[PDB]
Protein backbone atom coordinates (compact mmCIF):
# COMPACT_ATOMS: atom_id res chain seq x y z
CA UNK A 1 0.00 0.00 0.00
CA UNK A 2 2.73 2.40 0.58
CA UNK A 3 4.84 1.53 -2.05
CA UNK A 4 1.56 1.94 -4.17
CA UNK A 5 0.95 5.39 -2.66
CA UNK A 6 4.64 6.89 -2.11
CA UNK A 7 5.45 9.05 -4.50
CA UNK A 8 7.87 9.10 -7.57
CA UNK A 9 7.98 5.43 -6.77
CA UNK A 10 11.71 6.10 -4.98
CA UNK A 11 10.71 2.92 -2.99
CA UNK A 12 9.82 -0.45 -3.70
CA UNK A 13 9.38 -4.19 -2.75
CA UNK A 14 12.33 -6.50 -3.80
CA UNK A 15 11.47 -9.38 -5.79
CA UNK A 16 8.76 -7.63 -7.25
CA UNK A 17 6.38 -9.07 -4.43
CA UNK A 18 7.81 -11.38 -2.52
CA UNK A 19 6.56 -12.76 0.36
CA UNK A 20 7.53 -14.80 2.85
CA UNK A 21 5.22 -15.14 5.97
CA UNK A 22 2.32 -15.54 3.44
CA UNK A 23 -0.34 -15.10 5.95
CA UNK A 24 -3.74 -13.23 5.91
CA UNK A 25 -5.31 -10.88 8.12
CA UNK A 26 -8.27 -12.25 10.40
CA UNK A 27 -11.08 -10.48 13.12
CA UNK A 28 -9.84 -12.15 16.33
CA UNK A 29 -12.50 -13.91 18.68
CA UNK A 30 -12.97 -15.09 22.06
CA UNK A 31 -12.42 -18.87 22.26
CA UNK A 32 -15.66 -20.85 22.00
CA UNK A 33 -17.49 -17.43 20.89
CA UNK A 34 -21.03 -18.38 19.07
CA UNK A 35 -19.94 -15.89 16.34
CA UNK A 36 -17.15 -17.69 14.69
CA UNK A 37 -19.37 -19.97 12.30
CA UNK A 38 -21.64 -16.79 11.26
CA UNK A 39 -18.72 -14.32 10.58
CA UNK A 40 -16.95 -17.32 8.99
CA UNK A 41 -19.59 -17.46 6.70
CA UNK A 42 -20.13 -14.00 6.08
CA UNK A 43 -16.28 -13.28 4.90
CA UNK A 44 -16.70 -16.47 3.00
CA UNK A 45 -19.74 -15.21 1.26
CA UNK A 46 -18.43 -11.27 0.47
CA UNK A 47 -15.01 -12.97 -0.75
CA UNK A 48 -17.46 -14.97 -3.29
CA UNK A 49 -19.48 -12.36 -4.48
CA UNK B 1 -17.97 -16.09 -30.26
CA UNK B 2 -17.80 -19.07 -32.28
CA UNK B 3 -14.12 -18.76 -32.89
CA UNK B 4 -12.87 -17.51 -29.40
CA UNK B 5 -13.53 -20.78 -27.50
CA UNK B 6 -12.53 -20.64 -23.92
CA UNK B 7 -13.60 -23.19 -20.77
CA UNK B 8 -13.10 -24.44 -17.68
CA UNK B 9 -12.73 -27.78 -15.83
CA UNK B 10 -16.42 -28.72 -15.63
CA UNK B 11 -17.82 -29.19 -11.72
CA UNK B 12 -15.09 -27.49 -10.25
CA UNK B 13 -14.63 -24.26 -7.44
CA UNK B 14 -14.49 -21.91 -10.35
CA UNK B 15 -17.60 -22.98 -12.01
CA UNK B 16 -19.30 -22.53 -8.60
CA UNK B 17 -17.81 -18.72 -8.91
CA UNK B 18 -19.15 -18.28 -12.28
CA UNK B 19 -22.74 -19.43 -11.15
CA UNK B 20 -22.76 -17.81 -8.34
CA UNK B 21 -21.56 -14.26 -10.46
CA UNK B 22 -25.35 -13.07 -11.77
CA UNK B 23 -23.72 -10.31 -13.93
CA UNK B 24 -21.02 -12.59 -15.28
CA UNK B 25 -23.78 -15.34 -16.21
CA UNK B 26 -23.80 -14.09 -19.55
CA UNK B 27 -20.58 -15.60 -20.27
CA UNK B 28 -21.66 -18.71 -18.55
CA UNK B 29 -24.01 -19.92 -21.08
CA UNK B 30 -20.78 -20.06 -22.97
CA UNK B 31 -18.85 -21.40 -20.11
CA UNK B 32 -21.35 -24.61 -20.16
CA UNK B 33 -21.10 -25.25 -23.79
CA UNK B 34 -17.44 -26.23 -23.77
CA UNK B 35 -16.16 -28.61 -20.69
CA UNK B 36 -13.43 -30.46 -19.70
CA UNK B 37 -13.06 -33.69 -17.48
CA UNK B 38 -9.81 -32.67 -15.87
CA UNK B 39 -7.09 -29.88 -15.72
CA UNK B 40 -4.83 -32.37 -18.10
CA UNK B 41 -7.08 -32.43 -20.48
CA UNK B 42 -7.60 -28.38 -20.74
CA UNK B 43 -3.92 -27.87 -20.11
CA UNK B 44 -3.39 -29.95 -23.41
CA UNK B 45 -6.49 -28.69 -25.61
CA UNK B 46 -5.19 -25.51 -25.28
CA UNK B 47 -1.24 -26.37 -26.37
CA UNK B 48 -2.79 -28.56 -28.88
Amino acid sequence: YKAGRDEGCKLVTIGSGYIFATTGYGIALQKGSPWKRQIDLALLQFVGD
Amino acid sequence: SDKFIYATVKQSSVDIYFRRQVELSTMYRHMEKHNYESAAEAIQAVRD
